[PDB]
């Protein structure tokens, strides 16, 4: 919450291999393109310090969400008015996860694994930035999320007494980003002889919409959520897998 | 009670000093085959147990849903004076109580067989896909902290544990998804076996709950062999049925065997 | 009142059973075979007793059972209290149910008409379409807010409620209908669908059916597809789902209207045929 941003704003202005030092390199060249998104392999962190590595393993929810805006605040170091806030993109490789074994111990953590892709869906908008106004005081107000946990974790608050739930939200000054909604089947040669294939159902963020057709090998990178929708059985609950990052194949 | 601690010491002895046939005694080379495959799950035999101590064997077939706990809590620290460094590894073990023979085929079940240990056969029809559940009520309470302490909502219950004068007063609690352990879930129904029907009759359902060892331990055309227990399930029991107060009953799996 | 007359079909029955009521000696059934039927009932414990119905009405001649077959359903609490009396004379977890037998008539299924309500009577019919076995709730333990949860009396009808007065806590009747299973009664019951038998009725048009409830230690002795004859009980149940066909349904003036049909009930059932 606190100094954690100093802890990783001075990660990408000095970390440096060799000669050439990447993430000032690599966070110019996506600005002139406008690309707006930054790639970090998740080897160069534990180099550089395991502190962080180890508040990132543990609870990853709470903790990207500060990572994203210490990017924004470098990103003010370089083009000096419409800067976003940034997205975090990151791959690595230490074991494959297959997918029939994820049990209810992985609920919150960084888990990779690998399939086949099923279908798609058609993109939709979330909220971003919105702004509030209430019907009787007129009182406006800004809510800004950016944690994504996928039905409401964060909604309207109840007084600024006036009635219940006195607020609405105004249509002409937000922003919005896009979501994806795959599908993932494992791969046949891990074969079930007496079960079908099984499947899970991820989330994409703004920037990794449209990258893939059905029918690939892809491996991905992603936090292994849960979610509680009524859309059988008591206090249940729904596995989902919030992808940051997709590292496909050479598509061919 | 307050007479468990009694039973905490002196069925500790049959856990260690238990030998048969010239030594070797077979729950001290049993704790040796878990954490070599890291299975939290100890066999247990009702013959093994019922030939020593006849009393323990009779307070397993009269509530086994306060028994069982006992018998859970004494068996860590068994454990533990062979593997020390035992408390990270799931930090709980459940057992697995073998023959007991009460129910012949399915249809013996009724008011005098209820919340105690029956043997019950029969086929696998259909099964549901694997979920977790909560087992950790932790609040959402606005007036008081968001960590609040663990509370246990674990059953078929789902208890309504209300937040009144946590901080000052009676603050709005939700639930999160922060630092609770959650467990698998897996429900599979169960008929009556095409080999000891009566003549004429129907094959009859019913419902068994699986619990956070024994999942995908089926596959449907299996004959099947439950051990499980026999309670009285609420939470929507006949909805739209108030003037028969029925109640739904649900088999909490307690073992698994295959055919025999 | 009923009170008074309550306790005289009381009295009666449970003089009854203390006498005789079998004349032929020295070829069985001598000297009060009802005493005899209880300590076989001691033994073995099934909590039932089979008497018949034309023995009742041999000695006082039909002063009593024509009562007993008009005004049934208001006499079971004063029956099972009067046979309670007898056998703790007698004999020292226990519940009793009645059942009779051995009827002069058998109605049929058209025959069945609302002006024998409560009232005792028999039908033959065809099984179809049995249930399974589940546990009924009969009396319940509902707590309050208080740490008191002494409840053993009040609301073992058939509407799932709990109880109004004697209050646990300082409070009023507060929130109803809960029922804690660590002292609680359950019996078991099945419900099935009898229908008319085919060598009776007229050119085929679809006969007429009703479901009737088997309590007690009755159950799973209807096969599917058999005939039997059923003890008198006729109960009407409140239900929601009878709608598209309105008359005249009385409101309560919480608005609810009132919505009744016919059930069976029964408490002994012999399988002829």
């Amino acid at each position: 919450n606190t100094e954690i941003i100093k802890s990783f704003k001075n990660f990408i202005l000095e970390f440096r291999l060799d000669s050439q030092f990447i993430y000032r390199d690599q966070l110019r060249n996506n600005i002139l393109v406008k690309n707006y998104s930054l790639t970090v392999n998740m080897e160069h962190l534990i180099g550089y310090n395991e502190d962080i590595y180890k508040k990132l393993s543990d609870e990853p929810s709470d903790i990207i969400p500060l990572f994203e805006t210490a990017i924004t605040q470098v990103a003010k170091r370089i083009s000096i008015n419409s800067l976003p806030t940034f997205q975090l993109i990151l791959n690595s490789n230490a074991n494959q996860i297959p997918l029939r074994d994820l049990d209810s111990e992985h609920v919150s953590k960084i888990v990779r694994l690998s399939g086949i892709i099923i279908s798609t869906s058609v993109l939709s908008s979330r909220a971003t930035y919105l702004s509030i106004m209430c019907r009787n005081c007129r009182h406006t107000t800004s809510i800004t999320i950016n944690n994504f946990n996928t039905g409401n974790t964060v909604s309207l608050p109840r007084s600024c007494n006036c009635g219940p739930d006195p607020y609405i939200i105004i249509h002409e000054s937000s922003k919005f980003i896009d979501q994806q909604f795959l599908k993932l089947q494992e791969i046949p040669e891990l074969v079930p002889v007496g079960e079908m294939p099984r499947n899970l159902t991820m989330t994409c963020d703004r920037y990794l919409t449209n990258k893939v057709i059905p029918g690939t090998r892809v491996t991905i990178v992603g936090i292994y959520s849960i979610y509680n929708s009524k859309n059988s059985g008591v206090a249940i609950r729904t596995p989902y897998i919030k992808i940051l990052g997709i590292q496909s194949d050479v598509e061919t | 009670p307050n007479v468990s601690r009694t039973i905490a010491r002196e069925l500790k002895s049959f856990l260690l000093e238990y030998t048969d046939e010239t030594g070797r005694s077979v729950y001290g080379a049993r704790i040796r085959t878990l954490g070599e495959m890291n299975s939290e799950s100890l066999e247990v035999n009702y013959r093994h147990l019922a030939e020593s101590k006849a009393i323990l064997a009779l307070f397993l077939a009269k509530c086994p849903e306060e028994m069982l706990k006992i018998f859970d809590l004494v068996a860590m620290e068994a454990t533990e004076l062979h593997y020390p460094d035992y408390a990270r590894i799931h930090s709980e073990i459940h057992v697995r109580i073998s023959d007991f023979p009460t129910i012949y085929s399915l249809r013996e079940l009724r008011e005098s067989n209820l919340s105690s240990l029956v043997r019950v056969t029969g086929v696998v029809t259909r099964r549901t896909g694997v979920f977790p559940q909560l087992k950790y009520v932790k609040f959402n309470c606005l007036k008081c902290g968001s960590i609040l302490g663990p509370f246990f909502q674990d059953s078929n219950e789902e208890i309504r544990i209300s937040f009144c004068t946590n901080c000052k007063s009676k603050g709005p609690f939700r639930v999160n998804g922060e630092k609770t352990v959650y467990r698998n879930y897996q429900r599979v129904t169960l008929q009556e076996a095409p080999g000891t029907v009566p003549p004429g009759r129907l094959p009859r359902h019913r419902e068994v709950i699986l619990l956070a060892d024994l999942v995908d331990v089926s596959k449907p055309g299996e004959e099947v062999e439950v051990t499980g227990i026999y309670k009285n399930n609420y939470d929507g029991n006949l909805n739209a049925k108030n003037g028969f107060p029925v109640f739904a009953t649900i088999i909490e799996a307690n073992s698994i065997k295959r055919r025999e | 009142v009923d009170d008074v007359t309550g306790e005289k079909v009381r009295e009666a029955f449970e003089q009854f059973l203390e006498d005789f009521s079998v004349q032929s000696t020295d070829t069985g059934e001598v000297e009060k075979v009802y005493r005899a039927q209880i300590e076989f009932m001691k033994i073995y414990d099934l909590n039932t007793i089979y008497i018949d119905y034309q023995h009742l009405s041999m000695r006082e001649n039909g002063a009593l059972a024509m009562a007993i077959s008009e005004q049934y359903y208001r006499f079971l609490p004063f029956l099972q209290k009067g046979l309670r009396r007898v056998v703790r004379k007698y004999a020292p977890e226990r519940v009793f149910q009645i059942s009779f037998f051995n009827l002069p008539t058998v109605h049929r299924i058209r025959d069945i008409r609302s002006e024998k309500i409560g009232s005792l009577l028999s039908i033959s019919g065809t099984v179809t379409r049995t249930s399974e076995v589940r546990p009924e709730l009969y009396k319940a333990s509902f707590t309050c807010d208080m740490c008191r949860a002494i409840v053993d009396n009040v609301e073992q009808s058939f509407k799932y409620t709990e109880p109004t007065f004697c209050p646990n806590p300082s409070c009023e009747n507060r929130a109803f209908w809960t029922l804690n299973v660590t002292r609680s009664r359950f019996l078991d019951w099945q419900k099935v669908r009898i229908q008319e038998n085919a060598n009776e009725i007229p050119t085929g048009s679809m006969p007429r059916t009703l479901d009737v409830i088997l309590r007690g230690d009755s159950v799973e002795r209807a096969k599917p597809g058999d005939r039997c004859k059923f003890t008198g009980v006729e109960i009407v149940v409140p239900d929601v789902t009878q709608l598209g066909l309105p008359g005249v349904k009385p409101s309560s003036t919480g608005v609810r209207d009132l919505t009744y049909k016919i059930s069976f009930l029964a408490c002994h059932v012999i399988s002829i045929g």
